[PDB]
RNA sequence: UAAACGAUGUCGACUUGGAGGUUGUGCCCUUGAGGCGUGGCUUCCGGAGCUAACGCGUUAAGUCGACCGCCUGGGGAGUAC
């Protein structure tokens, strides 16, 4: 996970981020423990739950202005 | 009918074994009032990793409908044959049967990307212009 | 300074340019120089640097490893280098650094790391 | 004026490009890097059946050599 | 068989909704995985009401309806019989 993506303008540091956009998450990630088949859809479907931060901090802007600390 | 999109390809040197077969296949579709649409070939193409060796492979894009029954002794026989490594035969749900993505592709291929070699005289007497042994 | 010397003559393979592979695991590092359409002209190991245990794998001894193949493979006769990487495993950029500085052009450094179609179940290790 | 459905940019920001057909390599490569993977569908924000029927595809066209299936053939 | 479930039986009637994910489909620079029109599962949010408390709230843990399953201190016993 270096990344096969060329970075603009060759360098012996890899721009390791501006090469990846997918890659080592879910392929090279899990590794030397017991692989299951089915455990995914329970263990790692967590959308709903991150969805839910995402309107709280929306919210709470306008909510810091109405209690005056901005 | 039921749209069935069958592609295959075929090793090069047993390519020869397809050409008699493909022509039984088609008359078994028409035969039983199903359509061939197109039949495309496309000529030799490289595979990327290779598949019951060598690197490239010949290619037959049918375009088929055909009734349920009929696909039950065609899919058997496809995959048992020795002259195709591979075939994928592809859903009815929301399905194409003419007006090909890879038609320019293809004629681009037989035209001037080919081989242009005895072993793909083999694959030319495999495509469209079947020629086949006497029994 | 230059001195007064009979011709050179010696022949290994002669090769001018390379390929290396970087098989990176958790415990070690494995760095290997192979000739274009490969084939081996040399290796070297954070174990064959001889720190042993975890220490072989961390950049400093990724580092000393690509240095140890990089001499040797002088006398095969290579002058130009590529590198094929393959692992999750630690020395990301300081064992390229290191194959840099023996003087090689390091422009294509490829990930080939291979990822089944979902292989063999690895061992469980801990019991939770 | 009214009725245009569909000229362009028009419903979503984002087109779905084919649903099924494998036989075009280009057509796929709108969801595949050249380091020979499919995209995340939380990454694009892509609606989820363009997405079911193209991982379908997608390996349909990988088990005939007409795409790379893994990254050390690159 | 169990952790057979939002630890919550079934099926059905009734009780302010908005918005997301995403799909049948009327209408729209389909300009907004959006809006409005109307169904769909699925998910955030909270009112009337209910709870020991968390929590639920139109996918109830609300208002109810009929009929079923099942429980009545713990250990020893999910075994004995």
């Amino acid at each position: 996970p270096v990344i096969k993506v060329r970075e603009n303008e060759p360098f012996d540091v890899a721009l390791r981020r501006f090469k990846r956009s997918c890659e080592k998450a879910g392929v090279l990630a899990e590794v030397r423990r017991r692989e299951f088949y089915e455990k995914p859809t329970t263990e790692r479907k967590r959308a709903k739950a991150s969805a839910v931060k995402r309107h709280a901090k929306k919210l709470a802007r306008e909510n810091a202005r109405r209690t005056r600390l901005y | 009918m039921r749209h069935y999109e069958i592609v295959f390809m075929v090793h090069p040197d047993q390519s020869e074994q397809v050409p008699g077969m493909i022509e039984r296949y088609t008359a078994a579709i028409t035969g039983a009032e199903g359509k061939i649409h197109r039949l495309e070939d496309w000529g030799r193409r490289q595979l990327a990793y290779p598949i019951n060796k060598l690197h490239k492979a010949h290619y037959v894009l049918m375009n088929v409908e055909a009734p349920q029954e009929v696909i039950d002794e065609l899919e058997t026989t496809f995959r048992f044959n020795d002259a195709v490594i591979r075939s994928m035969v592809m859903r009815t749900k929301h399905a194409v049967t003419e007006a090909s993505p890879m038609v320019k592709a293809k004629d681009e291929r037989r035209e001037r990307r080919d081989d242009f070699a005895n072993e793909t005289a083999d694959d030319a007497e495999a495509g469209d212009s079947e020629e086949e042994e006497e029994e | 300074a230059k001195a007064p010397i009979r011709a050179r003559k010696r022949v290994r393979k002669q090769v001018s340019d390379g390929v290396a592979h970087i098989h990176a695991s958790f415990n070690n590092t494995i760095v290997t120089i192979t000739d274009r359409q490969g084939n081996a002209l040399g290796w070297a190991t954070a174990g064959g640097s001889g720190f042993r245990g975890s220490r072989k794998s961390t950049p400093f001894a990724a580092q000393v490893a690509a240095e140890r193949c990089a001499d040797a493979v002088k006398e095969y006769g290579i002058k130009n280098l590529e590198v094929m990487v393959k692992g999750p495993g630690p020395g990301r950029e300081s064992t390229i650094r290191a194959l840099n500085a023996a003087g090689f052009r390091i422009t294509n450094i490829t990930d080939v790391t291979p990822i089944p179609h979902n292989g063999c179940r690895p061992p469980k290790k801990r019991r939770v | 004026a009214r009725y245009f459905r569909r000229r362009k940019f028009c419903r979503f920001t984002a087109e779905g490009v084919q649903e099924i057909d494998y036989k075009d390599i280009a057509t796929l490569k709108n969801y595949i890097t050249e380091s020979g993977k499919i995209v995340p569908s939380r990454i694009t924000g892509t609606r989820a059946k363009y997405q079911r029927q193209l991982a379908r595809a997608i390996k349909r066209a990988r088990y005939l050599s007409l795409l790379p299936y893994t990254d050390r053939h690159q």
